[PDB]
């Protein structure tokens, strides 16, 4: 029983803690495989490249070998996947959402069980038909996850005969955005950035009055679902003016845990899944299933693949060899069929949210590839109905 | 000596000739060599000498890291770093400077985020950013007497950080911003929303491509000529334009660009005892297989920062302990990183580039007019921030109206 390390990175802070949860799973997948000997390096990323670089560092120029490297953030797994060619070195993410990760020939050695984010686009265009809008504002935080993002939504609403009318981005501060879009008066918005950020747009939504009636805003749906209530130095906002200010949004994310009462390869059913998390425990709670399946992935590529203490960086023959079965991985893990195409697209549903009495209240899903909108009639408008995308009358 | 310790600088810059922007290296080169060669035969660091250690990014983001990676297991004990030329190898370095303790000197990143201390506490660039250019306009407008001004931007970080620090320079200025547009890769929407919102005084903010097709919309719509004002990034490739070439030169006509000022004016003596003038020509004499690279004097100054900031390093009673200390740098002692960080930021002095000054790790330089003359840009002005001054080159700005135009 030989080991074989993982070098991995965990975001327990920053844009989006989700290795609070996800490192749990990995652990849970780990005893499960094992029961070769499958171990973990691991080490806090806080959502950061910075402190990422020391760790990456740190996990190359220090023995034992690692076979694999596993990041978790976009803006962390863009800087591994990048480097990692130098090193000859599979990577591979639980928790990467960046639809530039998809590019092939900037990450050649790159997996990932999360989706891309380019998931959100038609649902986003679905609805934007149901409520007759065709002009859309958008505000981005400048991390390529974002920016990808809002470069595939382009693409969808040009193809939908929808227009964005107005764009503002910031890279900390999106005081002048938020006023920018106030004057202008852009009504539908959709605002991509992490949790802390978004703390950041709503407290200058609150001030310019970019709320109420009028105006409908769209995020993302993977937040605490208490985020907008959380303390924070960086904003004057108090809680109650955040939950004003936030009323009514919109949200999407996309359903990672399997809904079927199923049991999968690990032999546990999506329920028994959570309880067993639950048993063990939070940032990442709903992408656990993708971390506790990028292990399951991995141990069957390392099993097909099976010379794994011979694994050095200046040689790429082990590395295409894993590469090969990874390709070929085709299983049924928590988080259902689990298989790793470039475009990322293996899930085929959405969730979408409201935000009701400072309460998210589940409206409806959608599946892109056969295009079923699963609507609940759970919505709710000032008035009974949702607002326009602008004036109409002025003849 | 053989007794003379070294005081090793880690450099990072492109230099191969498979890479296009291997030619900056390599054009710095001959500058950074005459300042080592100047400041060793003034024993400046005596009994030290400076060590700088060059490394190649290949302008990569993969091989600039696994050099930066390299340096630190392979090279010797660098006390800092200097260089980072291409803004996307130059981010990666200078965000995880603090888990070396390494202070990172840039004299060719020019982008606007790096000025976030939060994220890039232990950088510095003798460069002035993209952002410099904002208080340098807002002295142009006040000569001109532009109240009202409309904004194009291209959507991508580059860009709308400079735009987004604009309010802040204008505010409690008397400026208007009377129209804000920002685009993809499409500027003629916003362009038709510009003149349908009767805006006069432009202020772009896109990239070399974008440019061409900005210019091309303000033909189709007629935003060019006596009534109209470009205010547009200067950075651009010389000849970057070489629509009908005709069509798109007629709408360029007058346009004014905005960049750094590669090397100073003025006749005076620098720290080195050499006038501008007097470097510039050695900087020629020296270069021999390169071509020469805009960012030559700002390397040159770079290399004197670097030397006075040690120096800096250096002065205490202390005196052995300090050397110790020095001796003894393996990345991991904080208080010789804060020393370092204290010492450039004490950093004054008169460089080939003007004075040599940082306000939060950010050039306090000199930013250059042009301004489009036939197929040809003309150096029309200049702006120095530590004065707050702008100086107009009498008979070189022209426009085509008996008047320069209005805001309205
Ligand atoms: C850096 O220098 C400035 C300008 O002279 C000074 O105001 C500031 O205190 C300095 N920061 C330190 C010593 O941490």
């Amino acid at each position: 029983r030989r080991a074989v390390y993982i070098g991995a990175l965990f975001p327990m802070s920053g844009g989006w803690p989700g290795g609070q949860a996800c490192q749990p799973a990995v652990e849970m997948a780990l005893e499960d495989v094992n029961s070769y000997e499958l171990k973990l390096i691991h080490h806090d990323s806080k959502c950061d490249p910075g402190q990422a670089t020391k760790y990456l560092y740190e996990l190359l120029y220090n023995d034992p070998i690692k076979i694999i490297l596993m990041p978790g953030c976009s803006s962390v797994s863009t800087l591994v996947a990048e480097a990692a060619r130098m090193w000859n070195l599979i990577v591979l993410s639980y928790g990467s959402s960046s639809p530039a990760l998809s590019n092939r020939q900037r990450f050649p050695t790159f997996f990932r069980t999360h989706p891309s984010a380019t998931l959100h686009n038609p649902t986003r265009v679905k609805l934007f038909e149901k409520w007759g809008w065709k002009k859309i504002a958008t505000i981005q935080q400048t991390t390529e996850v974002f920016t990808s993002t809002l470069d595939d939504l382009e693409e969808r609403v040009k193809e939908a005969g929808i227009e964005i009318t107005f764009r503002q981005s910031f890279f900390s501060d999106p005081a002048v955005p938020v006023k920018n879009l106030k004057r202008q008066d852009a009504r539908i918005i959709v605002g991509l950035f992490y949790e802390t950020e978004a703390r950041k747009v709503f407290c200058e939504v609150y001030k310019e009055r970019l709320f109420g009636k009028k105006y409908v805003w769209f995020l993302i749906g993977w937040y605490a679902d208490n985020w907008f209530k959380i303390y924070d130095p960086s904003i004057n906002c108090t809680v109650d003016e955040m939950t004003e200010a936030v009323e009514g949004h919109i949200t999407t994310e996309i359903v990672m845990l399997n809904p079927a009462n199923t049991r999968s390869i690990s032999n546990m059913t999506s329920q028994e899944f959570v309880e067993k998390l639950t048993k063990r425990l939070t940032g990442g709670f709903q992408e656990a299933p993708l971390a506790y399946d990028a292990i399951w992935a991995l141990a069957l590529a390392l099993n097909k693949t099976s010379r794994l203490e011979d694994f050095n960086y200046n040689n790429q023959t082990i590395t295409d060899q894993i590469y090969r079965a990874m390709n070929s991985s085709s299983f049924e893990g928590v988080s259902g069929h689990v298989v790793f195409d470039a475009s990322g697209s293996r899930m085929a549903w959405t969730l979408i949210e409201q935000l009701q009495g400072g309460s998210y209240k589940k409206i409806g899903y959608y599946d892109s590839t056969k295009d079923d909108l699963s609507w609940s009639k759970t919505d709710k408008w000032i008035g009974g109905s949702p607002p326009a995308d602008d004036y109409k009358d002025d003849d | 000596p053989p007794s003379s310790p070294p005081l090793s600088i880690m450099g990072l810059m492109p230099l191969t000739k498979e890479v296009a922007k291997g030619s900056i290296g390599r054009g710095v080169l001959p500058a950074v060599e005459l300042a080592i060669e100047q400041i060793r035969n003034e024993s400046l660091l005596r009994p030290y000498f400076l060590d700088l250690r060059l490394y190649d990014t290949e302008c990569d983001n993969a091989k600039g890291l696994k050099a930066f990676y390299d340096a630190i297991k392979y090279g010797p004990n660098h006390l800092m770093v200097f260089g980072g030329v291409c803004p996307s190898v130059t981010s990666i370095i200078a965000e995880s400077l603090q888990g070396w303790n390494l202070v990172q000197l840039s004299f060719a990143a020019t982008t606007p985020v790096l000025a976030d201390k939060k994220k890039y506490p232990y950088f510095f660039r003798t460069v002035p950013s993209d952002n410099a250019v904002n208080p340098a306009i807002l002295k142009l407008l006040k000569h001109y007497q532009w109240k009202r001004v409309g904004t194009l931007t291209q959507d991508v970080q580059r860009f709308s950080e400079v735009r987004n620090d604009l309010t802040g320079v204008l505010y409690g200025e008397d400026i208007e911003i009377s129209d804000t547009e920002s685009f993809s890769n499409d500027p003629c929407t916003s362009v038709k929303k510009l003149k349908g919102n009767d805006v006069r005084i432009i202020l772009g903010q896109f990239d070399q491509n974008m440019a061409a097709k900005v210019f091309c919309c303000a033909y189709e719509e007629n935003m060019y000529g006596s009534k109209y004002q470009w205010i547009i990034p200067g950075w651009y490739e010389p000849s970057w334009w070489e629509c009908l070439r005709k069509n798109l030169l007629a709408a360029m006509e007058g346009y004014i660009g905005v960049d750094f000022e590669p090397l100073s004016s003025k006749q005076i003596k620098t720290i080195s005892g050499k006038t501008p003038q007097q470097y510039e020509r050695e900087y020629n004499n020296k270069r021999s297989g390169v071509g020469p690279s805009k960012f030559h004097g700002y390397a040159y100054d770079g290399i004197w920062v670097i030397a006075k900031t040690l120096q800096r390093a250096m002065e205490t009673l202390h005196a052995s302990s300090r050397h110790q200390r020095i001796q003894d740098f393996n990345y991991t002692d904080h208080t010789l990183g804060r020393i370092i960080l204290n010492a450039m930021n004490e950093t004054n002095f008169f460089g080939v580039t003007g004075q040599v000054v940082f306000r939060n790790g950010e050039r306090m330089g000199t930013i250059k007019f042009t301004q489009f003359q036939d197929s040809r840009e003309v150096k029309v002005g200049e702006y120095n921030a530590v004065a707050d001054t702008l100086e107009i080159i009498n008979d070189t700005i022209r426009f085509q109206g008996s008047e320069p135009p209005k805001d309205d």
